[PDB]
RNA sequence: UCCCCCGUGCCCAUAGCGGCGUGGAACCACCCGUUCCCAUUCCGAACACGGAAGUGAAACGCGCCAGCGCCGAUGGUACUGGGCGGGCGACCGCCUGGGAGAGUAGGUCGGUGCGGGGG
RNA sequence: UCCUAAAAGGUAACGGAGGCGCCCAAAGGUCCCCUCAGGCGGGACGGAAAUCCGCCGGAGAGCGCAAGGGUAGAAGGGGGCCUGACUGCGAGGCCUGCAAGCCGAGCAGGGGCGAAAGCCGGGCCUAGUGAACCGGUGGUCCCGUGUGGAAGGGCCAUCGA
RNA sequence: CGCGGGGUGGAGCAGCCUGGUAGCUCGUCGGGCUCAUAACCCGAAGGUCGUCGGUUCAAAUCCGGCCCCCGCAACCA
RNA sequence: CGCGGGGUGGAGCAGCCUGGUAGCUCGUCGGGCUCAUAACCCGAAGGUCGUCGGUUCAAAUCCGGCCCCCGCAACCA
RNA sequence: CGGAUUGGGGUCUGCAACCCGACCCCAUGAAGCCGGAAUCGCUAGUAAUCGCGGAUCAGCCAUGCCGCGGUGAAUACGUU
């Protein structure tokens, strides 16, 4: 990334804008609980997904961490934390669409998204597609 | 361009918009904060001869007669992006002389 | 001094031809030659304010007008110039002194140019103007050989109501501009 | 560390409001730049301080491009 | 540099601030005394 | 003054410059 | 009364840009010229002066067209003074009054005041 | 200076991030004039970037110096003249526990710029600093130990954190 | 990890304070003396100034973070 | 701030006192010479003498002021 | 001064001159203003300087070698 060092904590209110719709791909993965998703978590689900169905299609990772995860190294209170230990996270509130696959089979999707779900700390659901966009 | 205009717009009353054509010279006494002209002494759109500068004088005096009549005297002048030098000069000049 | 060749050349020759190659309606539509400018990138005349006046005064003759000064503004760290104290040489001439200059141009300067080949018909500003480049400033008439302490170069320009480089090309050609075809 | 610094509160903003009585010289509004322009019987100084030049009530008048002018309507 | 401006043929002072090396050596700027009115004031 | 370009090839134009005696050559006449 | 145009102010983009059209007798600009007032660190381009001829090209006035810009519902919704309940926590919900933003339908290539000239 | 600060103000932590301890006689005052950065297209050295030309380009430049706010319907760019970086003042009001800080109409003397209206009691503004005591230097309607005078002191000015 | 000092041609080291223009010694390369080598003499070449971002007309030099090096400190329980 | 000493070639010093003399050492370039550096020997460029000013026939010289360094005791609300 | 380089044309030897001949004519006019440390040759018709011939051989890349004549020096205290 690139901006500046540290950032605030900030609570995780209503699952408002933290939640969208299946914009790309065919299937999707939604969050049910609100929390910070770690970089290690993104990749974990990423690798898990793509590794499952070798030579997989296209895996869309809508979310994206940019919140400097702060933390102190086993001491006391001399100023603000160094953070960066775990790295960064993303504001993930219920309704969000972390991942979504395409150009692949439904079985590949259902199982993958399932596994990648375990890579996530939040309880999750798997939505198909429907037609819910915004048109006439 | 019209900086000067804004300057005297906060000065007082009785502005003297001296708009002049390439051959004409209109003189209007417009009071701001309402938008009404009092003594509007035109030039080539009035009666006078054909001598821009000299005409500027006679029209300046035209303002005088009508101005003093209504009791107006606040000589709040309005350059109107023009250089006080030639025609516009005789306006306030002859009008303030008489 | 309102009288010369290039004058009535535009009047009784170019004007009608511009009504031919394109055709118009109003006289104030046909491309009229009106603006001509000069310039000299004088990063050289930075150290030497002496050499600065020389170029200016020389110019005074070849232009038949009054030289001017236009320094820089940015800051060429690479080539010793900053604030904008140094110098650039500009001079814009119009009306008669303009016509008299162009006469010398295509009848004196251009003629005796180092392996002259004509004017590059691409140097149009995409619209209806032209921009040319010259080196030796002595190609001009009055400039004597034993007077130039440097073959200082310079570039000029010419603005016209012309909106298309085709109209411009035709105009300039009719004016008497030997365009390297 | 090295961050705990801050110039104390200057306490600017709107000092007087529309529909208020004012003497002569009452600092209408102290502003940073020029978020509020003068007008009818109102002038400013070095720090762009807005104050009354007459005696009456304060009034506001938003004028988009022009600006958010504020005046005072004299009466007695 | 801290500058002080005296008066001509009298004995009055004024508050000032000159420039050490910067192109500033003397101060011949007119002023205004209390005795009489408006006479030039030398640096000094 | 009428600059008489005395170019060495048979052309003497009456332009306007300094010193009507402007000795030139290889102009538009050759 | 009403219409075209000139000056100037208000409303401060539903008046802005842009393509098209259109008006010169009048009004306006350009335009002729640089002797005098005066001027461009170079130019009468700008500012200035004296004033006929020419055009409406430039600028502007008026009108059209919505592509851009701009204005923008309604409906529901987010959030929320106030009152109340549920979960370990992260949080969630109901009653009461309030109620955006975004997106949709859609609106607009102006309206208006005083004075001056002309029918 | 900003955020934290929860839409008036205020508001804490060894909370996040950055400045000041200056500078300018022109970077001031008045008068008149002027308009950005960039992007594209065109042009002798240059050529990402000097300078010149055309069209676009409403503020993303500039505004001495951090940031915020403001700003071309000028606070910015230039020229002319000038020294209001004036004395004696001060209705009213911001701020505030005290003290300190901050804005200022208008009056008088006198003076600058402009035809005038009018503006000028420094710098677009918010940091660029230090109660009091002690003493220094200039000045002065004052005091001066019985009396003239001197020493010394007070008063206005200004100096050493 | 707390505080201080330091990364510059192949080796060691100056220049940073006081922004514009990398200096010295050894070595390396070419040439000479010698039968030959060293010593000695003649000339040449050789750097990204650790790193990334920032400040500036412009950064080895100014500011900040990271990385590596050296020194000091790390107590009362 | 008060007192006194001086600024002299790329650099320092004698000349100053009590004016008629820019000289000395080293560097540096060319010449002599040597196996070689050096010693040593010949010649040479570079100083408005920090500045401005005054007296005199002539001022580095004697003197006034101005700029700077260095020294001196003292001082600090 | 200097003649390197190079464009174009042409001459002759030889089956044949791209690689590779010599030569001529026109144009082109390079470095070089006397040479760093170091080093070479000669004691008189010598050094220096100038031209000539031959072997070689179709021709010739010959500034090479061998031979010949023209002009015509300087200094040699001494043996460290
Ligand atoms: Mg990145
Ligand atoms: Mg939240
Ligand atoms: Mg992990
Ligand atoms: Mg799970
Ligand atoms: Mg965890
Ligand atoms: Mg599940
Ligand atoms: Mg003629
Ligand atoms: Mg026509
Ligand atoms: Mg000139
Ligand atoms: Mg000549
Ligand atoms: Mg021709
Ligand atoms: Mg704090
Ligand atoms: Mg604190
Ligand atoms: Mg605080
Ligand atoms: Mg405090
Ligand atoms: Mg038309
Ligand atoms: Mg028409
Ligand atoms: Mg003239
Ligand atoms: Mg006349
Ligand atoms: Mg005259
Ligand atoms: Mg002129
Ligand atoms: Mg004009
Ligand atoms: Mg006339
Ligand atoms: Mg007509
Ligand atoms: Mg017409
Ligand atoms: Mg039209
Ligand atoms: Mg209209
Ligand atoms: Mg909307
Ligand atoms: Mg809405
Ligand atoms: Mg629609
Ligand atoms: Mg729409
Ligand atoms: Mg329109
Ligand atoms: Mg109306
Ligand atoms: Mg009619
Ligand atoms: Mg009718
Ligand atoms: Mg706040
Ligand atoms: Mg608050
Ligand atoms: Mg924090
Ligand atoms: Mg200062
Ligand atoms: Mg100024
Ligand atoms: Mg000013
Ligand atoms: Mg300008
Ligand atoms: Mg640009
Ligand atoms: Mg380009
Ligand atoms: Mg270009
Ligand atoms: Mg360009
Ligand atoms: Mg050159
Ligand atoms: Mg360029
Ligand atoms: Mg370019
Ligand atoms: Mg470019
Ligand atoms: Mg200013
Ligand atoms: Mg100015
Ligand atoms: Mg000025
Ligand atoms: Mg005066
Ligand atoms: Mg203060
Ligand atoms: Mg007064
Ligand atoms: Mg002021
Ligand atoms: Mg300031
Ligand atoms: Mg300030
Ligand atoms: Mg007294
Ligand atoms: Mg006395
Ligand atoms: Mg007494
Ligand atoms: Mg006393
Ligand atoms: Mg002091
Ligand atoms: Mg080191
Ligand atoms: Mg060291
Ligand atoms: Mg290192
Ligand atoms: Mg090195
Ligand atoms: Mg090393
Ligand atoms: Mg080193
Ligand atoms: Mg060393
Ligand atoms: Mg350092
Ligand atoms: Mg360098
Ligand atoms: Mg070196
Ligand atoms: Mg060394
Ligand atoms: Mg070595
Ligand atoms: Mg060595
Ligand atoms: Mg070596
Ligand atoms: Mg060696
Ligand atoms: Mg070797
Ligand atoms: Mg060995
Ligand atoms: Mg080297
Ligand atoms: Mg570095
Ligand atoms: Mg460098
Ligand atoms: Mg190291
Ligand atoms: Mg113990
Ligand atoms: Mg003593
Ligand atoms: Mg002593
Ligand atoms: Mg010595
Ligand atoms: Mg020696
Ligand atoms: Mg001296
Ligand atoms: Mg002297
Ligand atoms: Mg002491
Ligand atoms: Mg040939
Ligand atoms: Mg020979
Ligand atoms: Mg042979
Ligand atoms: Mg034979
Ligand atoms: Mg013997």
């Amino acid at each position: 990334r690139m901006k500046y060092r540290k950032q605030q904590r900030g609570r995780l209110k209503g699952a408002t804008k933290g939640g969208d719709y299946v914009a790309f791909g065919d299937f999707g993965l939604v969050a049910l609980e609100p929390a910070w998703i770690t970089a290690q978590q993104i990749e974990a689900a990423r690798v898990a997904m793509v590794r499952h169905f070798r030579r997989g299609g296209k895996i869309f990772i809508r979310i994206f961490p940019d919140k400097p995860y702060t933390k102190k190294p086993l001491e006391v209170r001399m100023g603000k934390g160094k953070g960066n230990v775990e790295g960064y996270v993303a504001v993930v509130k219920p309704g969000r669409v972390m991942f979504e696959v395409a150009g692949v089979t439904e079985e590949q999707a259902m199982e993958a998204l399932r596994i990648a779900g375990h890579k996530l700390p939040i309880k999750t659901k798997i939505v198909r597609r429907d037609a819910y966009d915004e048109a006439q | 361009k019209f900086r000067v205009r804004n300057r005297i717009k906060r000065t007082g009353r009785l502005r003297l918009s001296v708009f002049r054509s390439l051959k004409h010279i209109y003189a209007q006494i417009i009071d701001d904060e309402k938008g009404v002209t009092l003594v509007s002494a035109s030039s080539l759109a009035l009666k006078l001869k054909g001598n821009k500068t000299e005409v500027a004088r006679q029209v300046g005096r035209a303002l005088a007669e009508k101005a003093l009549a209504l009791g107006i005297k606040q000589v709040a002048f309005d350059r109107g992006p023009y250089k006080y030098h030639g025609r516009v000069k005789a306006l306030a000049e002859g009008a303030r002389e008489g | 001094p309102l009288d010369l060749a290039l004058k009535r050349k535009y009047y009784e020759e170019v004007r009608p031809e511009l009504i031919r190659r394109f055709g118009y309606q109003n006289v104030w539509e046909v491309p009229r030659l009106e603006k001509v400018v000069i310039n000299q990138g004088l990063g050289e005349a930075k150290e030497d304010a002496r050499i600065l006046e020389k170029a200016a005064q020389e110019l005074a003759l070849i232009t038949g007008q009054k030289p001017a000064v236009t320094r820089a503004k940015k800051s060429i760290s690479n080539f010793k110039l900053r604030k904008g104290m140094p110098i650039g040489l500009r001079v814009t001439l119009r009306r008669d002194r303009m016509w008299i200059f162009l006469e010398k141009l295509l009848n004196v300067a251009l003629p005796r140019i180092r392996d002259f080949r004509g004017l590059n018909p691409n140097s149009f500003d995409g619209r209806g103007n032209y921009n040319l480049g010259l080196r030796e400033q002595l190609i001009f008439p009055e400039i004597t050989y034993d007077m130039v302490d440097a073959l200082r170069g310079m570039d000029i320009a010419v603005v016209t109501t012309a909106e298309t480089d085709e109209e411009a090309r035709a105009l300039l050609e009719l004016l008497g501009f030997p365009f390297r075809k | 560390t090295k961050n705990g610094r801050d110039s104390q509160a200057k306490r600017l903003g709107v000092k007087r409001y529309e529909g208020q009585v004012v003497r002569a010289g009452n600092i209408l509004v102290r502003q940073r730049g020029t978020r509020f322009k003068p007008g009818k019987n109102v002038g400013m100084g070095r720090d762009f301080t807005l104050f009354a030049l007459v005696d009456g009530v304060v009034e506001f008048q938003d004028r988009g491009r022009l600006g958010r002018y504020v005046h005072v309507r004299p009466l007695a | 540099l801290l500058l002080e401006c005296t008066e001509c043929k009298r004995r009055n002072y004024a508050t000032e601030k000159n420039k050490r090396n910067t192109p500033n050596k003397l101060e011949l700027r007119k002023y205004c005394p209390w005795c009489r009115k408006h006479t030039v004031h030398r640096e000094v | 003054v009428p600059a008489r370009i005395i170019c060495g090839c048979g052309n003497v134009i009456e332009t306007y410059s300094t010193k009507p005696e402007i000795y030139v050559e290889v102009c538009s006449k050759c």
